[PDB]
């Protein structure tokens, strides 16, 4: 539902990596060195931002009041 | 009968991992120091959550986890505080803890991104990963909502949880050639050689040694932030030691007593 | 239905998503489906043995 | 809901001995050191350097149960050095191994950076 | 007194016009309803959009 | 004093209910609420 905060199986920060992967996929990259230009070598990392799933999008849209 | 001289030499030193080498030691005591480096090592993390009012589409312990698992720098504070359960006072002292305070809320129409950036740390060195590459994101409120609580860190180590752990991914290796044969490769020229690989590309493998031990063992000790590398390697031979001599004084007095 | 061929922000206004299939009917506060029961086709002769 | 707390892995119980001498009666000087609340860290090293003394015939540790967190360590030395100077000695010179290992990284490091 | 898009009942708002403009037969009060309509989508795709 | 306040559904308004009292919003009028949260000492541990 939101990126988490550590690789699960190695443990460096992922988190704050959400927002510039998705920007880095803006303007021109491709995941494949989008990935490693934040600086993702081991593959253990990667499936963070390649298999998450953003639901907390569609949670807020579902706003409590206005 | 007595120890051995071991030699270091560092490769690569930067501000998010050590690469260095050690010889003439045994194999125990290199994946000791590993074990060490992943699971004892003193460092601050949020350990106790406070929520007084949290509005947020996310459960209220979901914010607690996330929190727990956001880094603090801890270069020179880690060695002064003491464990909250050795701490001899009631509340988090803050000899023995360092608070943290959030309190966020969304007014505006656009969507909120609370990031660490919003933990406010009553002390100056203890923050979370952003003096000097966006921040964690915690939690994302929408127009109407809000998130208000404050949490207490304290000194952990890996053992009791992961959110002590300071190393993102320990690489040991050692023997790049498979020299000691420890592995059987059934095909040895389909394996790609190691990075510390001196062997020409023509060999797939050294050959055999018989009278041959393991040295020059390969770490790659990769900070997650919290830490500064080096500063992970002596926390964690001072703490090694520290064990080490305990041991040997509660030895020192059962013998005596018996 | 109230939901026939409604844009998906009204349906998150309703506190619904546009991903929900529907095609179940609320009875009691209960999601009750219809199983497809299978038979025998009408108007046609078998000849069994 | 019976999931033990994290502090019982490492932090002594009131009245558990940290550890416990208790001597074997199969052969002679041979003694079994019982260590409560450590892990393969404490122990790995301890047998290695047993294994690097000549005077120590056999040395081996084990976890009874993984759950449970307690090693024995069995030591057996010739019959003119008792273990528990054995022990005494692995001990003392794994310290100071790992001193001076200290030592020298810290040293590498202040040359490495500007030098 | 209170106007009535605010603030979770635009939908709800939107199928009750919906439903009387269908109810009248009427063209004057039908084109009002569809008028009132489209401007209560509009100010939601507005707000949605902000 | 506590007339145990209460949070409409769509409004998102609070209400002051009693017992032996109608379940409505103040205002529009709906017939659903839901509570707010309690004022006890909420203490997670971020484990
Ligand atoms: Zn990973
Ligand atoms: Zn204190
Ligand atoms: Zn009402």
């Amino acid at each position: 539902m939101i990126i988490p905060v550590r690789c699960f199986t190695c443990g460096k920060i992922v988190g704050n990596k959400w927002e510039a992967y998705l920007g880095l996929l803006q303007a021109e990259y491709t995941e494949g060195d989008a990935l490693d230009a934040l600086g993702l070598k081991r593959y253990c990392c990667r499936r963070m931002l390649l298999a998450h799933v953003d639901l907390i999008e569609k949670l807020l849209n579902y706003a409590p009041l206005e | 009968p007595y120890a051995n001289q071991p030699t270091v030499r560092i490769t690569e030193l930067t501000d998010e991992n050590v690469k260095f080498i050690i010889e003439n030691t045994d194999l125990a005591v290199a994946n000791s120091i590993r074990r060490v480096f992943i699971a004892e090592v003193p460092i601050i993390a949020i350990d106790w959550v406070q929520i007084d009012a949290n509005s947020s589409v996310l459960h209220d312990e979901f914010i607690a986890h996330r929190l727990g698992l956001i880094p603090l720098t801890s270069d020179d504070i880690v060695d002064k505080l003491q464990y909250s359960r050795d701490c001899t006072c009631e509340e988090f002292c803050p000899e023995c803890s360092v608070e943290f305070t959030l309190d966020v809320r969304c007014n505006e129409d656009q969507t909120r991104h609370v990031t660490s950036r919003d933990l406010i740390s009553n002390s100056p060195r203890v923050i979370p990963v952003t003096s000097r590459q966006d921040d964690i994101l915690i939690v994302k409120l929408r127009k109407g909502q809000e998130l208000r609580l404050r949490a207490y860190a304290k000194k952990g180590f890996g053992k009791e949880h992961a959110k002590w752990n300071p190393t993102a991914g320990v690489a040991f290796e050692y023997d790049p050639d498979n020299a000691l044969r420890h592995t059987v490769y059934p095909k040895p020229e389909e394996w790609p050689k190691s990075e510390y690989s001196e062997l020409d590309e023509d060999e797939s493998q050294a050959p055999y040694d018989p009278n041959g031990k393991p040295e020059r063992f390969y770490y790659n000790v990769e900070s997650c932030g919290s830490l500064r590398p080096e500063t992970i390697v002596l926390s964690a031979l001072s703490g090694l030691k520290k064990k080490l001599s305990d041991l040997q004084t509660q030895l020192s007095h059962e013998i005596q007593s018996d | 239905c109230l939901l026939n061929g409604l844009t998906d922000r009204d349906l998150c206004e309703l506190n619904e998503c546009p991903l929900d299939p529907g095609g179940y009917f609320i009875i009691n506060g209960s999601e009750k489906v219809l199983i497809a029961q299978e038979k025998m086709a009408t108007n046609t002769v078998y000849v069994f043995a | 809901m019976n999931a033990p707390p994290a502090f019982e892995s490492f932090l002594l119980f009131e009245g558990e001995k940290k550890i416990t001498i208790n001597k074997d009666t199969k052969v002679p000087n041979a003694c079994l050191f019982t260590i409560n609340k450590e892990d393969h860290t404490l122990g790995n090293i301890i047998k290695s350097q047993l294994l690097k003394d000549p005077q120590v015939l056999f040395a081996g540790y084990k976890v009874p149960h993984p759950l449970e967190h307690k090693i024995i360590i069995r030591v057996q030395t010739t019959p003119d050095y008792s273990p528990q100077e054995a022990f005494t000695n692995a001990i003392t010179d794994l310290i100071s191994e790992l001193s001076l290992l200290e030592e020298r990284f810290r040293v590498a490091i202040k040359d490495k950076q500007e030098g | 007194f209170r106007k009535a898009p605010p603030n979770y009942a635009m939908k709800k708002t939107q199928l009750l016009k919906e439903k009387a403009m269908a109810e009248d037969l009427g063209d004057q009060d039908k084109a009002k309803q569809i008028q009132d309509q489209l401007n209560e989508l509009e100010e939601r795709a507005e707000a949605l959009d902000r | 004093q506590q007339p145990m306040i209460y949070i409409c559904g769509e409004c998102h308004t609070e209400n002051e209910i009693k017992s032996r009292d109608p379940i409505r919003c103040r205002e529009c009028g709906y017939r659903i609420m839901y509570k707010k949260r309690t004022k006890r000492l909420v203490v997670f541990d971020a484990r």
